[PDB]
């Protein structure tokens, strides 16, 4: 099991 | 073998709230007396034991108004609505014996405990 | 001075996908061709640009059943189904160009940028 | 601002 912080891209307008 | 992304969950739920505050695919409205909280049922029933079983009525799950108790305090119903899509949750000396039963009532007893654990801070 | 929980917003999205599981409030059959997947719109809608677009466009938004691309890997849409409602993204060799190109389609560029990664590393 | 770990009581059936 790998964890990646990354944010998500998508933001509700 | 398997990729777990740490900040995932808090981005649906940021997201989740920013549907709540534009108003998109809102599907209930909660009634504490004259007061009215706009929300999703499914998040509703992710955080509360009360409304899983309130939406899995087969007499209430299509309703778009729910009452709850209107001896409810609003201020304490609208503190752990915000903490559901939030994870926030904001208590001062003033408020806080109205979220304590609040979260009694819609079946939280982690926030209960954690008020627990807040009044011994103190 | 306010409380932050942070397991919250992992605990809420263990308990969407166990509404999931249970095939309760699920509101949407996502349609790959000919497979199908039962989901929550606001989920989907909190997670993909794509799904946001579909489920506010007023020629769709009070669809119960949703085409996607037929021409879509259905593996690959599956396995970021269970990673909008898990945070577990499982790639393997064999499904990976698959899961990427699936995941530019529903304009989820942080996961496309992960595929990215674990080309770099593979 | 103060955080918990605590887990959620609430679990769906």
């Amino acid at each position: 099991l790998w964890y990646t912080d990354i944010r998500m891209s998508w933001r509700v307008p | 073998s398997c990729i777990q992304f740490t900040r995932h969950a808090s981005d649906v739920l940021l997201n989740l709230n920013r549907l709540r505050s534009r108003d998109i695919l809102t599907d209930v409205v909660i009634v504490v007396s004259r007061e009215q909280f706009r929300a999703h049922k499914t998040v509703l029933m992710a955080c509360s034991g009360l409304f899983y079983s309130i939406f899995t009525d087969q007499l209430k799950c299509n309703l778009s108004v729910i009452n709850l108790d209107p001896e409810i305090n609003p201020e304490g119903f609208c503190i752990l609505l915000d903490f559901m899509y939030t994870s926030r949750l904001n208590l001062r000396e003033g408020n806080i014996m109205a979220v304590m039963a609040t979260a009694m009532y819609l079946q939280m007893e982690h926030v209960v405990d954690t008020c627990r654990k807040f009044i011994k801070a103190s």
